[PDB]
């Protein structure tokens, strides 16, 4: 059975965790409970075949940037994941993915851009917008809802798409 | 400065006592939170709470008396308050400190340095020090882990306010 490293990044309060124990636990806590780090092992079929999804989930910490670099060499593919209610965590993608192309160097890095907090009313970062900051990546953009699941299980089987891609060559 | 007691103990076997020296002459406020928290005079406290994140090379941190899971936890004042001063430094091992969620977010969970953590002063409100006690806390290290987790329980089977 085939293994895939997931590493879920993006700025403090997007949803990384809630989107990984959704995936992980099936529920939903709505509370402040920063991350400092958790592994998680899940195994799925995704296009018919069984694989070992291998889940690192990190904290959205600036003042901790320098961290960072030991999971990203080590991680295969990137949820880069912000909250469609925070412009600014939109704006903290392009940091993390010119962090993760300096320390993997590499253009090539499987990655898929996520925006988190789809069922909340008031969105301030639209959907165009997002698009086409995927497309300047030429990487897939999902929208999810880490509270109700819309998405969810799409996001993280899309980036195992994306490594399958990339392990072909 | 008033002094309290902390009665460890691991999976409900009786480790020993930490106490600490809290610095009410440098930040009352923030002082007579843990003292009245140890005492459980306001009708709640850390009696019975854990550890929940103890990372060896850094710090024992705990306090959440609400949920019990890292996220809770109540000052006396109401959920939280503000940040009182910091002009005491997290300088080494036996520094007790509060925990946040960001400028102004002081509740009950708290923290004891078992190094220098330098890159939290303007951040935690350093409020007392381990007066005796810091072999139990030394001790207390090894049920941890590189993300805090524990491997038994660590919790403060007493505590309340000595002479
Ligand atoms: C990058 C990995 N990481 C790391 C980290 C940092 C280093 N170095 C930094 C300094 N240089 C000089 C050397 C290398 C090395 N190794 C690691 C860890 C072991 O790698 C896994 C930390 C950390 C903290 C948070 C998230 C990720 C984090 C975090 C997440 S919530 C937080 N902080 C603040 C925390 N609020 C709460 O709990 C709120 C919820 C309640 C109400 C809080 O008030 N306190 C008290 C003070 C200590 C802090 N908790 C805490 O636990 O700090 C852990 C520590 C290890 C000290 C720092
Ligand atoms: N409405 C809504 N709230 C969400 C959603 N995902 C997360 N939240 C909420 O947003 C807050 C932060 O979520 P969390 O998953 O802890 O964020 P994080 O990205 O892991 N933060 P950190 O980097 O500190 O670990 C929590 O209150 C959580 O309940 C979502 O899809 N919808
Ligand atoms: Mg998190």
């Amino acid at each position: 059975m085939t293994e895939y490293k997931l590493v879920v990044v993006g700025a403090g309060g997007v949803g990384k965790s809630a989107l990984t124990i959704q995936l992980i636990q099936n529920h939903f806590v709505d509370e402040y409970d920063p991350t400092i780090e958790d592994s998680y092992r899940k195994q799925v079929v995704i296009d018919g075949e069984t694989c070992l999804l291998d889940i690192l989930d990190t904290a959205g910490r600036e003042e901790y940037s320098a961290m960072r670099d030991q999971y990203m060499r080590t991680g295969e593919g990137f949820l880069c994941v912000f909250a469609i209610n925070n412009s600014k965590s939109f704006a903290d993608i392009n940091l993390y993915r010119e962090q993760i192309k300096r320390v993997k160097d590499s253009d090539d890095v499987p990655m898929v851009l996520v925006g988190n907090k789809c069922d909340l009313p008031t969105r301030t970062v639209d959907t165009k917008q997002a698009h086409e900051l995927a497309k300047s990546y030429g990487i897939p953009f999902i929208e999810t809802s880490a509270k109700t699941r819309q998405g969810v299980e799409d996001a993280f089987y899309t980036l195992v798409r994306e490594i399958r891609q990339y392990r072909m060559k | 400065n008033p002094t309290v007691f902390f009665d460890i103990a691991v999976d409900g076997e009786p480790l020993g006592r930490v106490s600490f020296e809290l610095f009410a002459d440098k930040v009352p406020k923030t002082a007579e939170n843990f003292r009245a928290l140890s005492t459980g005079e306001k009708g709640f406290g850390y009696k019975g709470s854990c550890f929940h994140r103890i990372i060896p090379g850094f710090m024992c941190q705990g306090g959440d008396f609400t949920r019990h899971n890292g996220t809770g936890g109540k000052s006396i004042y109401g959920e939280k308050f503000e940040d009182e001063n910091f002009i005491l430094k997290h300088t080494g091992p036996g520094i007790l400190s509060m925990a946040n969620a960001g400028p102004n977010t002081n509740g009950s969970q708290f923290f004891i340095c078992t190094a220098k953590t330098e890159w939290l002063d303007g951040k935690h409100v350093v409020f007392g020090k381990v007066k005796e006690g810091m072999n139990i806390v030394e001790a207390m290290e090894r049920f941890g882990s590189r993300n805090g987790k524990t491997s038994k329980k660590i919790t403060i089977a007493d505590c309340g306010q000595l002479e």
